RNA sequence: AGGGGUGAAAUUCCAAUCGAAAUCCGUGAUAGCUGGUUCUCGUCGAAAUAGCUUUAAGGCUAGCGUGAGAUCACAAAUAAGUGGAGGUAAAGCUACUGAAUGUAUGAUGGCGCCACCUAGGCGUACUGAAUACAAUUAAACUCUGAAUGCCAUUUAUUUUAUUCUCGCAGUCAGACAGUGGGGGAUAAGCUUCAUUGUCAAGAGGGGAAGAGCCCAGAUCAUUAAAUAAGGUCCCCAAAAUAUACUAAGUGGAAAAGGAUGUGAAAGUGCUAAAACAGCAAGGAUGUUGGCUUAGAAGCAGCCAUCGUUUAAAGAGUGCGUAACAGCUCACUUGUCGAGUGUUUUUGCGCCGAAGAUGUAACGGGGCUAAGUAUAUUACCGAAUUUAUGGAUAAGAUUUAUAUC
RNA sequence: GGACUGUUUAACUAAAACACAACUCUAUGCCAAACCGUAAGGUGAUGUAUAUGGGGUGACACCUGCCCAGUGCUGGAAGGU
RNA sequence: AGCGAAAUUCCUAGUCGGGUAAAUUCCGUCCCGCUUGAAUGGUGUAACCAUCUCUUGACUGUCUCGGCUAUAGACUCGGUG
RNA sequence: CGGUCGCCUCCUAAAAGGUAACGGAGGCGUACAAAGGUACCUUCAGUACGGUUGGAAAUCGUAUGUAGAGUGUAAUGGUGUAAGGGUGCUUGACUGUGAGACAUACAGGUCGAACAGGUGAGAAAUCAGGUCAUAGUGAUCCGGUGGUCCAGUAUGGAAUGGCCAUCGCUCAACGGAUAAAAGCUACUCCGGGGAUAACAGGCUGAUACUGCCCAAGAGUUCAUAUCGACGGCAGUGUUUGGCACCUCGAUGUCGACUCAUCUCAUCCUCGAGCUGAAGCAGGUUCGAAGGGUUCGGCUGUUCGCCGAUUAAAGAGAUACGUGAGUUGGGUUCAAACCGUCGUGAGACAGGUUGGUCCCUAUCUAUUGUGCCCGUAGGAAGAUUGAAGAGUGUUGCUUCUAGUA
RNA sequence: UUUGGUGCCCAUGUCGCUGUGGAAACACCUGGUUCCAUUUCGAACCCAGCAGUUAAGCACAGUGGAGCCGAAUGUAGCUGUUUCAGUGAGAAUAGGAAAGCACCAAGC
RNA sequence: CCGCCCGUCAAACUAGUUAAGUCGUAACAAGG
RNA sequence: GGUUCCAUGGUGUAGUGGAUAACAUAUCUCCCUGUCACGGAGGGGUUGCGGGUUCGAUUCCCGUUGGAACCGCCA
RNA sequence: GCAUCUUUAGCUCAGUUGGUAGAGCAAAUGACUCUUAAUCAUUGGGUCGGGGGUUCGAGCCCCUCAAGAUGCACCA
RNA sequence: CCGAUAAGG
């Protein structure tokens, strides 16, 4: 569970996922990458599921990079509570994924395993994923 | 069931001081009129422009106000009152 | 005998009435709360906001209306140009503050193994300061950084008022739609703000039916004409050509995901020195390699992942055998004589798709166009505009009570 | 559960509620305490502590423990206000 | 002290035994009694109760399960309304 | 009930200003005779090197470093020759004023050129009407104190006032009702509100339930016979919830009885695929709503546990169907007691005993039965059948056959 | 024109490296007895003089190392109407860059 | 007498019985 | 679900308005006794975790754990 | 039901929040005594309940099971 | 003031 060690403010305003791609737009560490086609909020739980999936379907020498990180937190008012009396407490951490951000990249294992690995990682995420390669 | 609700702790705010520019560039001005209200000198004073006990810029003579950018990397602002200078 | 009586006590009883009788008087008590308030026409026409309030269903002042007067330009509006203030959108984090990924050099500790009881040393499954490279995040981060909007001025045009003074108000429960946000869960026909509009206080046409969506603003009459949104098989006024697509009634509601549905395009491999599929044949030897496993030896985990002959053959393609074995395939050759294979971007479609009266997810009948996309020329369509006439308000020429 | 017989909300509650015989505490020496009134006057009572008024418990049997810090009540020398 | 899942027990339809083919009610007992308890009394108690609660014999249309008969209505005619 | 009530700083606040929420973070009800005024001089923190006590870090010297230092304080803005540090002299932390502006409903607040008097620093120019700036504060009335060129109720005084300065309010509910003020009402009453809750409806679908997508694994071996993690996407309205749109000039709210109707996410019966299906009996999935889907003990109960049967004892909706159809056991009137809270009147989704359930059906809907008229001459008979309604459940034994 | 002083500017003006220079001037320098001064030091400030001096500073030429600036194209955001026309950033890059504008005194 | 010995509590078996359990020291001397 | 209190040695509790932590029991050593208990002498041992303010935090401030005490109603 | 916790040598329990485990009893062994008790030393003894997954590495972190116990509904 | 002394021999 990726989680920031400390934050200045416990309850920040949510960060919009509508728009194009600011950074993390092109594969620059590996050479195959999982691009998104639909901006959405995905939490550290989905990252861990996807990361564990990649590692289980990886080999003995493959290497992977996780680009996105759940910097922003989100709150949730307790159940059966009427509106008012302040904001709720932080519950889960979410990374902001915009349309066009490369979430996971893989390298150093043949192409078919890498294509399969990115597929299982993207089936764990809500965004509509797509495979991309690194420019020569 | 209401389940009860917690209590909020920060609901305090102060009156908004109506700061900012008062006289725009090119506007004619008489002596003693406010040109810029600020907290700390955001706009430096030039010629024919004074300072107060609240860092408020006021004119010292008749004329047209004029802003000129100066300072390192043109990051400092300066105001002045260019006198009527009609001079026949 | 009533701010009293009586009460084996229940707030019992005290003339069908008792948390304190009945009747008259003060009295027409008071009610920031409901309800009601009676003839007509013409001109104009709001607000549901800010501050204060023992204030929140009320009140005062300001804001918005109306009547009278003044200000002619220096006042106020509509466009073009110019100057300036700002720190938002965006972007960036070697330009700071936090958060934060990988690589390389690495303080640091953990971890050891020694010597030494204290000064330490050699490697660290690993932790990770600082630096370099590459990449990230932010309402309360900024080395930067717009547009719009705002202020002022210049020019052109328009109005005597959006400016000033006086008289009389009403309003202080708002609603929805688009856009930027906060709270909520990127839920609410939710709640709270900023801005553009409508309704409130506004009919007409479209939306099948709808206060707030779109087109617009109703003085009265006309069985006149041209149009806006929207539409032209029938209900219901009005259309035709031409080119393609869909086979789902899709149209005429839906996601993650799945599929030799179909059309278009751009590349690449082989092919009449024979393509692909299928059919007919072979499809091996060391060997069943060796550890290993009761055993594996073409098909348990391994030690790996051999080499020759040869057209081809794999420590095998599976099934399968305790294991071999055996059937059989990946691979090669031959009958075969016209198309096959793959990648990428797209248009329209299929499944995913289950609720309670009755077709019931086109308004209905129906429709393979009467569906979708494109081009040309038309038409219908409002209380809009034009045309004829009647009524009326304010400004002008002017005084006939005439024309604008 | 109430000892019992009884009484109670006329006109939604008859009961475990009220009352009852019994126990205890307290006040009261008589022009008594208590009570109605403003007072006179009167009830108590033409009664006299084996009597009267009030608080609590409620046949009968066995029991009723500790605390006098706070409050209430009674008494108290002086001293302070 | 006495009593105790109580007209008191939240957890709790507490554990166990009895009653029943089967028992959130009932009877006895157990006791972390959240928060029982001694004159706002504690524990027992023969008789009594249009009191509350549980088991049981006889008894029956309460029920399995509904059916028949007679009147007064309802229904029809005349009058008031 | 809890929290807050005045002022100041940042964000939300959408680059002028302004802008709300029981939105997100913090402070203030001061401090300084120097931390004021003036003249002069002077400039970081940290780090590197070198040095007794002295140590990672006291002080010294040199260098580097462009602010991470300081500026009394909560933040923001400003400021590195400054507004920061030191020294000398001083008290302008003056008197009477005040053109012109900012912001404002008012009351109040903020800046201020310049004039006269007399001073402080400085050679002089110049600066000084409190501090780098924004919080550090409370109206009126009443009374007290100091000064005073005013009044002194026939006159002279005095008393008592007037003017200026000043003092007494966590009047903090901070534009302050009065100098002085807490609770219960189930014994209750009045004026109103769906401006505002409890039942039901409406919107939402967080939660709940049903389903699907990926495949880690479990499963003599084997993801997909049967399960299915970590994750994701939907459907229903079906539990607990959110909003407060309809109803407070009344929509009767639990359970039971009677009558049932509808949906399918199917409990039985009916058909089929797969099976880790030998047979019997099972598991899962698909199709299917025609019919059926028991009686009892305890509890008001729905629910629930238990007993005995059955082919089965299904999940829901219909104002959690049904009181102008029944009941009133429960909740919730007045009575009474127990435990607990309160000093108390009283109170408890704590417990217990008792306790009024009205209406003759006008319209429509429905079950039956009639009159009139039409069906084109009238009447009496017998028919076809467009559109319909009713029923549809299933078990046991024997044989087949102890055969497959 | 060059040197010296100064104002305006506020890195395309800086930091640094390599060399050259002084006639006059600028500077170090020579001493503290005078005016003046050290929170202690004639270091500094202030005096009165130019013996020595080109290390410094200062002034010139080179140096693209660090720092700074930064075109055109394209893109993100905006305004309208479109689903296209303007507006146009930030980042990155070719590259520029060894300051510039005036006044005064001296030999020129 | 560094003798003897009593009564609660705790454990087991059937108030008794039990080799080495806990709190005291009541009785046997003038047993203090 | 909300609100108030507490966390100090091995165990039970005081203090500190920032500069400092004690009491009792318990523990250890030594007298003591035939021995032991009791007795006598001496010795020793302390702020729940975090994170801010200050030159300095047990104390001051905000959060996070554990243990308690109160409330959670009107329909 | 749900959410929550626990399963650790023969028994009762700490383990530490990742480098693979001890404490106290019980047992045994000695020492010790005439011999015991007691005492004292020493001492063997673990499938961290069963599997999966993360990690270089799981008693330790996350899931599913097996057996119990808790707190929230035997509809307010 | 003044208490105790494991079992079988
Ligand atoms: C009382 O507790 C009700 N609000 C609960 C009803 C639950 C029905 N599933
Ligand atoms: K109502
Ligand atoms: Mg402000
Ligand atoms: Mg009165
Ligand atoms: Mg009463
Ligand atoms: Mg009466
Ligand atoms: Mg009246
Ligand atoms: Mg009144
Ligand atoms: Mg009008
Ligand atoms: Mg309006
Ligand atoms: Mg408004
Ligand atoms: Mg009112
Ligand atoms: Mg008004
Ligand atoms: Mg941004
Ligand atoms: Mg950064
Ligand atoms: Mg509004
Ligand atoms: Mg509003
Ligand atoms: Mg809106
Ligand atoms: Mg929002
Ligand atoms: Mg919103
Ligand atoms: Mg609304
Ligand atoms: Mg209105
Ligand atoms: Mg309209
Ligand atoms: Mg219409
Ligand atoms: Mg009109
Ligand atoms: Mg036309
Ligand atoms: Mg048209
Ligand atoms: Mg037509
Ligand atoms: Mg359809
Ligand atoms: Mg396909
Ligand atoms: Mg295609
Ligand atoms: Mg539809
Ligand atoms: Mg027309
Ligand atoms: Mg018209
Ligand atoms: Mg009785
Ligand atoms: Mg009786
Ligand atoms: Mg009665
Ligand atoms: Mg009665
Ligand atoms: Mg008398
Ligand atoms: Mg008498
Ligand atoms: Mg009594
Ligand atoms: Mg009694
Ligand atoms: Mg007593
Ligand atoms: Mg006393
Ligand atoms: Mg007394
Ligand atoms: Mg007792
Ligand atoms: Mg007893
Ligand atoms: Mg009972
Ligand atoms: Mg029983
Ligand atoms: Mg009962
Ligand atoms: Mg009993
Ligand atoms: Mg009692
Ligand atoms: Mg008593
Ligand atoms: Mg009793
Ligand atoms: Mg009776
Ligand atoms: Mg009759
Ligand atoms: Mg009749
Ligand atoms: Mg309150
Ligand atoms: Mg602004
Ligand atoms: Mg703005
Ligand atoms: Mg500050
Ligand atoms: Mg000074
Ligand atoms: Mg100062
Ligand atoms: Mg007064
Ligand atoms: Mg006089
Ligand atoms: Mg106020
Ligand atoms: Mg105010
Ligand atoms: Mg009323
Ligand atoms: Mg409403
Ligand atoms: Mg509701
Ligand atoms: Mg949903
Ligand atoms: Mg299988
Ligand atoms: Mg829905
Ligand atoms: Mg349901
Ligand atoms: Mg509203
Ligand atoms: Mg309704
Ligand atoms: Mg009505
Ligand atoms: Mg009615
Ligand atoms: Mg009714
Ligand atoms: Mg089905
Ligand atoms: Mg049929
Ligand atoms: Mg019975
Ligand atoms: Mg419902
Ligand atoms: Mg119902
Ligand atoms: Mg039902
Ligand atoms: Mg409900
Ligand atoms: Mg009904
Ligand atoms: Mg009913
Ligand atoms: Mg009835
Ligand atoms: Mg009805
Ligand atoms: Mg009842
Ligand atoms: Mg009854
Ligand atoms: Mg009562
Ligand atoms: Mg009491
Ligand atoms: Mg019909
Ligand atoms: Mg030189
Ligand atoms: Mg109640
Ligand atoms: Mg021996």
């Amino acid at each position: 569970m990726l989680q920031p060690k400390r934050t200045k403010y416990r309850k920040p305003h949510n960060v919009s996922y509508e728009g194009k791609a600011k950074g993390n737009s092109y594969v620059a560490f590996g050479e195959y990458g999982l691009v998104a086609t639909k901006g959405n909020w995905i939490d550290a739980r989905a990252i861990e599921s996807a990361r564990i999936a990649i590692s289980k379907c990886l080999g003995k020498t493959g290497k992977m990079w996780i680009r996105i990180f759940p910097h922003m937190s989100k709150t949730k008012k307790p159940l059966e509570v009427r509106m008012g009396s302040g904001k709720g407490n932080p519950e889960f951490w979410v990374a902001v994924v915009k349309q066009g951000t490369v979430m996971f990249e893989v390298a150093n294992i043949p192409e078919s395993q890498m294509i399969k690995a990115l597929t299982r990682a993207g089936h764990k995420l809500p965004v509509t994923w797509k495979i991309l390669k690194r420019e020569e | 069931s209401k389940k009860g609700v917690g209590s909020t702790k920060n609901g305090r705010d102060s009156h908004a001081k109506r700061l900012g520019a008062k006289k725009a560039d090119g506007q004619m001005i008489r002596t003693g009129q406010i040109i810029y209200r600020q907290r700390g000198t955001r706009v430096y004073p030039g010629v024919n422009v004074g300072l107060g006990s609240d860092d408020t810029l006021f004119a010292l003579s008749d004329g047209l106000v004029k802003y000129q950018k100066f300072g390192p990397k043109q990051g400092k602002t300066r105001v002045s009152v260019v006198k009527h200078k009609l001079d026949a």
